């Protein structure tokens, strides 16, 4: 009897956390919300670079996209212990490929500190590679 | 060179205007913001209106039109009485033959609706100016146009729709009273000819278009048209199965119908009875044939959403339950309409299967209408038998989280009523949806979830003794599947859910001692559970169990050697050794209900030491650490602790209230230290790193300490029973902590906090404290006030405590704005205005709410100098000010206390209450009475601020609201009769004799 | 595939906040109000591909009301906007509706009420019935908790596309770039990154 008739699947989630992501307007020299999701590290298995791959939730909209340079530094913020900045020189979240400076945001501190111990390992297979 | 229309001192190019037009709705970015302005501009021109009859006549595009007539439409409803009559007779023809020309093209009349309906409320907006006084031949040449042409006849029904609407729906707040009075008894005394016109199209009628706008149109004059026209013509038998049959009127005849069940109907009446019912029979008989049976899976039906199907169903839902709502009775007394009366709740049976929370919601009201009067009117509950047997699934697969607060009480409600019509079919239910959960075939989350809070929904239903078999059977079912599952994933949510009925369940947990202390030391186990979410309901639970059952807790239980909280507080360290602050204040929370259940004083304070052990230890060794090397303080985890300690004083506060006095009498006076030796690190930091520091987590950490000190003493004083100790012991300390350091501060280090913890003082204890109440405004006044008084945004915070704290000032110890100096006195009243100015309602009511007050505050002296001083100085600064807010449309959600307010001062003058004159020598005679110079200077003001009424509008209007001055809602009727009239010109004054 | 949106209702009741948080993710505190209209395409991914809303968010304070009405010709779709901490907001609703549906007769709309997040909230949910008769979907949302903040375009999606299985899907996610450093820009970065690291973040006390 006849019966009846994303683009991260190449990659492996090293690390993944809730976060929320600013970026700074200098024109108004104020942080402005990108977006509040999982923010994922993904090892691509072909060329085994790790990148940043954030997306807000409800919409699932890509907040961050970008390679975790070894180059990159995260610096505290005078307002938080649980937050990191660093710049970012090329971001494709909205397309085009643009600088920012990024803040993150965690749940807590210990997630901050997490954050940073993945971010440097990550860096560190970024230069193998 | 779009900006050319803008010129207008040169002549008006049509095709640059289309131009602009199509860039704006058509265009993108830059173009389109560009062309915008312009548009704007043009459209906002005062003598734009002039150029209408050109745009209308000569463009070519329908969006220019759009616009030309949104010009016309500014003059007609604000500037109309202005022109010449002639005038306004050729801009009516106008109209009038351009709708006509419109109609009378077939290929306009399709593809320009927009444009035409666009014309009609243009139309209609100046019969509300002409007519009828202006215009009675109106209505005779509609009827009459209508007989010429199909087209003409549709839309001259969308003309008296508009119109309906525009005197009968939309009048009340657009039109004043005697104008909406004068147009409605105008389309009432015409409304038998336009009947005849409505009737006649519907009785033959074959464009299905003009007989859906006809039905438009009628569902308009159901709100407010006699019955008699429904009743005593065939229009009933025709909506109810013609109209019903074909799926282009359908529509438009069930949302007639649902009127027609609101109309007002004699009561007493056979015939008019037999009509109610037939419609219904009709109506639920062209659906049953000719659109789905009974047995239709509408659920199914709606999810699919072909066509106008969702709409259609959410109108066969509303029309359901209106009429029964209203007439059931009616088919419940005759057994001939038993089997019509089923059928309709048989359809409301499938419309509530429907995935769709609004619609549910909807059905829902009626199901409670229903089964409330099942549970209380006798011989009824029988015939609905197989409804609400049904009905308890529906309910029981429905029900929402008790987060969702009223649609899970609508929900309980519901089902509480059901239960008790039938606890056997509800329990039933609830087992056998239980064991498929057990046997896996409905096992899910969601669906063990829903099932657990149905179950917890009926507590108190049953008997004890049915409730004990009951509970038992639940409890066991649910822990053996508990047992079944895999993976903690699945047994933390069974687990949870078991927790969650349990504490549904007190007068189970009351009855058995050994289950109550069982599932206790099984919360506690769960307390070390770290799994999400777990430690969190643990905790919930525990305090709500507590909440409920607390005496079982402090009385000594059979076979027990000491009261159970005696052991709780006794292993208080292990039990709460892995929670996260927030869950063990919840802890403390509810060890404090239970202590404050002892009535033993000793007993009590016994008790509530050694719940507060751990907290005043580390208390006690941070105190003699941190003031014998005050740079302990500096350590952020030091910090964090003492925080946590003050957090667990709050908590326990809060549930002990009065009970609690002993334990802040232990921290009270090393609390208030370290609140200032925590100031003084802020200040430091502040001053040693800049205004950021205040951002910095060391000094938010700091600032948490001086907010939860603050909260800790709100708390205790807003619940104290011994006020003497309260004023005795606790505020001097208080204001001296607090009061210097917050006037000391910059604006950007103090804490509102301040001012709320001084607003409860002041509610509590402010009779008692005058000197006290003084230094309170000596200390925040002037320094508040200048944070708050450049703009309405900056600190919204002290804006709102600042506003509550001169109110309850005002309220409590008025003696304390006597003593001030005149000058900050004038800065009271000026802040007082101030709030008045405000749009955010919390700090608006409070300004309005002190003046009144402060009013009354005055009249009370009597006649003596400060009063007559006040009134010589404030009277009409109130007056005026208040008159502003009230008028200038940015503060319409004060207007209630504004029009009180402004009701007092007026009757003040009018009761002769002022004993002095307000007006300064060498103004009036020396005789005048203070009626008429008020009488001079309003009048003299509102011509002035609205200089385009005249002075007859203006005089009629004062002398209506002088003599309603003792009846707020006809004086508040006045009041939006002026508004409706300074926003146009040639307001009839006769209006204000309504 | 686009779809003319308009948005409506009173005064700062959140619509340019709504929206403004769908294009970029932030979220403004300020109250800015719009004056006329401020038009802004916004995209969504779904199952069935790309849609596009063009949104019209119009001014709901009179005296910035610009073309008011004139702003809703041709429009496939609404959402009428109030805010549930205040009552006249919602008292406005059944006026805004009247003005959208007599230039738009026969499209799919939403009525939102806003703020869901405050605690003090005045619009009970027991008061808010306007949408049955008038067929509109009704959503408690919130621009600052995101709160069913997605839904009113979800349903609106599915109306217009026809399709009630219509899903918003994850965007896909293109290979980021290799960064290389411009020494040229080298004491830029730092300026930069300074100003950022000694500025602030917002909301410090939220859950993130
Ligand atoms: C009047 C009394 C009559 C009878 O009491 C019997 C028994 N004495 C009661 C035991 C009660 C308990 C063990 C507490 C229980 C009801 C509560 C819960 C929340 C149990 C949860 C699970 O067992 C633990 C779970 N496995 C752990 C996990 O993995 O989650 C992360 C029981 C039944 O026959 C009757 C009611
Ligand atoms: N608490 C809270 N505030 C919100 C929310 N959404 C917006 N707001 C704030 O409320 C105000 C709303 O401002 P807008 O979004 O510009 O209001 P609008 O409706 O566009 O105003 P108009 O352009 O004048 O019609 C701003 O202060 C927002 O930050 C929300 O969900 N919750
Ligand atoms: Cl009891
Ligand atoms: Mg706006």
């Amino acid at each position: 009897f006849e019966p009846v008739v994303t683009m991260e699947e190449d990659e492996e989630v090293l690390y993944k956390v809730r976060a929320k992501l600013f970026r700074f307007d200098a024109d108004a020299k104020e942080w402005k919300e990108r977006g509040t999701g999982d923010c994922k590290f993904l090892k691509n298995k072909k060329t085994n670079k790790v990148r940043i791959l954030m997306r807000r939730d409800k919409t699932l909209k890509i907040c961050a996209n970008h390679i975790i340079a070894p180059e990159y530094t995260l610096k505290p913020n005078v307002g938080s212990d649980r937050s990191w900045v660093y710049a970012c020189t090329a971001d494709i979240a909205e397309g085009e490929a643009e600088a920012f400076t990024f803040a993150i945001r965690f749940g807590s501190k210990e997630n901050a500190d997490k954050f940073k111990e993945e971010f440097e390992k990550a860096q560190e297979i970024n230069k193998k590679a | 060179s779009m900006e050319g229309i803008l010129d207008f001192s040169n002549d008006l190019d049509i095709a640059l205007l289309d131009q602009v037009v199509s860039t704006f709705y058509q265009g993108e970015g830059v173009q389109q913001k560009q062309a915008q302005e312009i548009l704007t501009k043009f459209q906002d021109n005062p003598d734009a209106w002039e150029k209408v009859d050109q745009i209308l006549q000569f463009s070519t595009n329908p969006q220019s039109k759009f616009i030309a007539l949104s010009i016309l439409d500014k003059l007609i409803t604000r500037k109309w009485k202005l022109l010449p009559n002639d005038h306004r007779i050729g801009i009516r023809n106008f109209v009038v033959g351009m709708i006509i020309s419109m109609c009378q093209d077939d290929e306009v009349f399709k593809t320009q609706k927009n444009l035409i309906n666009k014309s009609d409320l243009t139309l209609v907006q100046i019969l509300k100016q002409e007519w009828p006084q202006n215009w009675p031949e109106f209505i005779p040449e509609l009827i009459g146009s209508s007989s010429s042409s199909v087209n003409v006849c549709e839309n001259n029904m969308i003309v008296l729709k508009l119109l309906s609407e525009e005197v009968f729906d939309f009048s009340a707040e657009q039109m004043t009273q005697a104008k909406a009075l004068h147009l409605k008894n105008s389309m009432s005394k015409e409304f038998e000819q336009i009947f005849k016109l409505c009737f006649q199209v519907l009785e033959q009628g074959s464009s299905s278009s003009l007989i859906v706008a006809t039905l438009e149109s009628l569902l308009r004059y159901l709100h407010w048209i006699p019955y008699r026209y429904i009743y005593e013509t065939n229009i009933l038998e025709l909506l109810s199965t013609k109209f019903m049959t074909s799926p282009d009127t359908r529509a438009i005849t069930l949302k007639c119908l649902t009127e027609v069940s609101n109309l007002k109907i004699p009561q007493d009446n056979d015939l008019i009875k037999r009509q109610t019912v037939l419609f219904f029979q009709n109506t639920l008989q062209q659906i049953a044939t000719s659109v789905m049976p009974v047995t239709a899976d509408l659920k199914a039906t709606y999810a699919n959403a072909n066509g106008n199907d969702q709409s259609f169903l959410q109108d066969l839902a509303m029309f359901l339950t209106t009429y029964l709502a209203r007439n059931r009775a009616l088919l419940e007394s005759d057994e001939s309409l038993r089997e019509l009366l089923l059928n309709a709740h048989q359809y409301l049976i499938q419309l509530s299967k429907i995935e769709e929370r609004e619609l549910f919601k909807t059905t829902l009201d009626y199901w409670h209408n229903l089964v409330a009067d099942l549970f209380y009117e006798p011989l009824k509950k029988h015939i609905y038998e197989e409804i609400c047997s049904q009905l308890r699934l529906v309910i029981i697969e429905n029900m929402v989280r008790p987060e969702e607060i009223q649609l899970y009480k609508s929900e309980r409600e519901v089902l509480v009523y059901l239960t008790h019509l039938n606890v056997i079919d509800t329990e039933e239910i609830m087992i056998s949806k239980l064991a498929r959960q057990i046997d896996g075939s409905e096992w899910s989350w969601h669906n063990i979830n829903t099932l657990s809070w149905a179950i917890g929904s009926i507590s108190g239903t049953m008997s004890e003794d049915t409730e004990k078999r009951f509970v038992v059977t639940v409890i066991k079912d649910l822990l053996g599947l508990c047992e079944q599952k895999r993976g903690k994933d699945n047994k933390a949510v069974v687990a949870r859910d078991i927790m969650y009925v349990v504490g549904e369940y007190p007068r189970f947990l009351k009855a058995h001692w050994n289950f109550l202390r069982t599932v206790i030391l099984k919360l506690f186990e769960f307390m070390h559970e770290t799994h999400e979410g777990v430690q969190d309901m643990a905790c919930d639970t525990f305090i709500k169990i507590v909440q409920k059952c607390k005496y079982h807790f402090v009385i000594q239980q059979p076979r027990e050697s000491e009261p159970f909280i005696q052991t709780i507080i006794r292993d208080i360290q292990k039990t709460t050794a892995d929670l996260q602050p927030q869950q063990v204040h919840t802890f403390y929370k509810a060890c404090g209900i239970i202590i404050s259940e002892e009535r033993s004083v000793a007993e009590r304070n016994r008790l509530l030491s050694d719940l507060m052990q751990l907290p005043n230890m580390a208390w006690d060794t941070i105190v003699e650490q941190s003031t014998a090397n005050p740079t302990l303080l500096l350590d952020s985890e030091t910090v964090k602790i003492i925080a946590n300690i003050i957090k667990t004083n709050v908590a326990v506060c809060t549930s002990m209230g009065a009970d609690f006095y002993p334990q802040l009498g232990h921290i009270y006076y090393n609390m208030l230290q370290l609140y200032r030796a925590v100031s003084s690190m802020i200040s430091t930091q502040v001053a040693a790193e800049g205004l950021i520091a205040t951002k910095t987590p060391k000094v938010r950490g700091l600032r948490t300490i001086k907010k939860e000190i603050l909260k800790l003493v709100e708390t205790y004083i807003s619940k104290a029973r011994n006020l003497d100790d309260v004023v005795k012991v606790l505020v001097e300390p208080l204001l001296n902590a607090v009061l210097e350091d917050y006037m000391n501060n910059v604006p950007d280090a103090r804490d509102a906090e301040v001012l709320n913890c001084m607003t409860t003082v002041v509610e509590k204890v402010g009779h008692m404290i005058p000197q006290g109440v003084i230094l309170i405004l000596q200390s925040v006044f002037e320094c508040t006030l200048d944070m708050i008084n450049k703009d309405f945004t900056e600190y919204p915070e002290h804006r709102v405590e600042f506003y509550k704290l001169l109110k309850v000032i005002n309220e409590k110890s008025f003696a304390a704005f006597l003593e001030l100096p005149p000058a900050a006195f004038k800065l009271f009243v000026d802040a007082i205005c101030w709030a008045f100015k405000h749009n955010n309602r919390d700090v608006e009511v409070n300004g309005l709410q002190i003046a009144l007050d402060l009013v009354k505050n005055i009249e009370r002296m009597g006649n003596v100098p400060f009063a007559n001083e006040f009134h010589k100085n404030y009277f009409f600064i109130f007056v005026s000010e208040t008159f502003f807010v009230l008028t200038d449309s940015d503060h319409k959600s004060g207007f209630s206390k504004q029009a009180l307010l402004l009701m007092k001062l007026i009757s003040l003058v009018y009761d002769n209450k002022i004993s002095v004159p307000l007006y300064q020598e060498a103004e009036v005679p020396q005789g005048t009475s203070n009626q008429v110079y008020l009488s001079q200077y309003l009048a003299n003001m509102l011509s002035n601020a609205f200089p385009h009424l005249t002075s007859e509008q203006i005089a009629s209007f004062l002398s209506a609201l002088t003599k309603q001055c003792k009846d707020l809602v006809v004086f508040k009727g006045t009041l939006r009769d002026f508004l409706v009239q300074i926003k146009e010109v040639g307001g009839d004054p006769t209006d204000y004799l309504f | 595939v686009q779809f003319k949106l308009v948005l409506v209702g009173d005064g700062g009741t959140g619509k340019t906040t709504f929206v403004k948080r769908h294009l970029t993710g932030e979220f403004e505190k300020k109250y800015v109000a719009t004056l006329g209209v401020e038009v802004h395409p916004l995209v969504f991914h779904t199952n069935r591909g790309p849609i596009k809303f063009n949104v019209w968010d119009t001014a709901g304070l009179e005296k910035f009301g610009g073309l008011r009405d004139g702003y809703y010709i041709q429009a496939q779709c609404a959402i009428i906007m109030f805010d549930v901490t205040s009552r006249v907001t919602y008292k406005n609703v059944p006026n805004w509706h009247r003005d959208l549906v007599r230039v738009c007769e026969n499209i799919p709309i939403v009525l939102c009420g806003n703020k869901v997040d405050i605690k003090d909230r005045k619009v009970k949910a027991k008061s808010i019935v306007f949408h049955r008769k008038k067929n509109l979907q009704y959503y408690d949302i919130s621009a600052k908790s995101n709160y069913n903040f997605e839904k009113p375009f979800l349903w609106l999606a599915r109306k217009l596309i026809g399709d009630p299985n219509l899903e918003f899907v994850a965007m896909p996610a293109a290979a980021p770039p290799e960064v290389v450093m411009d020494p040229a820009l080298a004491a830029q970065y730092e300026h930069d990154l300074e100003v950022a690291q000694t500025t602030a973040l917002p909301d410090e006390d939220d859950d993130l």
